[PDB]
């Protein structure tokens, strides 16, 4: 026969651990399609010789686009 | 030899208490009253 079984309350840790993957799934979802996006669409740059007299700026010295900006 | 008549007797109060304690801590055909 089904009985009763004492526990201490469960609602609390469970509240606490929804809400805190929520934040982080809130902010780092998109965060993942971006850099996804970006390896996709933009990706590294390859290495190339300096031009003649050129100058590169600072940036181009990097080959990850997020590393760039 | 054995229990006194106090010990016998308080032995039986505490036994009915605690029989109807262990009776009421079944669930009734509900109990589990889930929400949607
Ligand atoms: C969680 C809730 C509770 C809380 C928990 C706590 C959480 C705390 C978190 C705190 C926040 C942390 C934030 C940190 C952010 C860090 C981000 C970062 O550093 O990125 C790094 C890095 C970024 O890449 P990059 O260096 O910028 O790019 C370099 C290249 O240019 C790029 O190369 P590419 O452009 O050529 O590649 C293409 C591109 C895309 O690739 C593709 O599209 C294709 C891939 C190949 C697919 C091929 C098959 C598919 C198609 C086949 C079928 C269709 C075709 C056939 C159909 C017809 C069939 C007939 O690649 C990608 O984009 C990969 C995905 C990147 C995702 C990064 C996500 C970071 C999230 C940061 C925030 C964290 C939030 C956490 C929650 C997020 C949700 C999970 O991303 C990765 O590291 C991905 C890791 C991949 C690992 C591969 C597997 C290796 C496993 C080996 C080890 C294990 C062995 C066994 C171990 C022992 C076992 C016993």
């Amino acid at each position: 026969k089904r009985l009763f079984i004492i526990k201490p309350s469960g609602f609390y840790d469970r509240r606490f651990l929804k809400l805190m993957r929520f934040y982080i799934l809130l902010t780092g979802i998109p965060v993942a399609i971006g850099i996804t996006l970006v390896n996709v669409f933009i990706g590294e740059a390859e290495l190339a010789d300096i031009p003649e007299g050129y100058v590169p700026e600072h940036w181009e010295y990097f080959k990850h686009p997020i590393s760039r900006w | 030899s054995g229990y006194t008549p106090d010990e016998k007797l308080r032995l039986q109060q505490l036994r009915e208490l605690r029989r109807r304690w262990l009776k009421d801590q079944e669930l009734s055909p509900r109990e589990p009253v889930l929400p949607p």
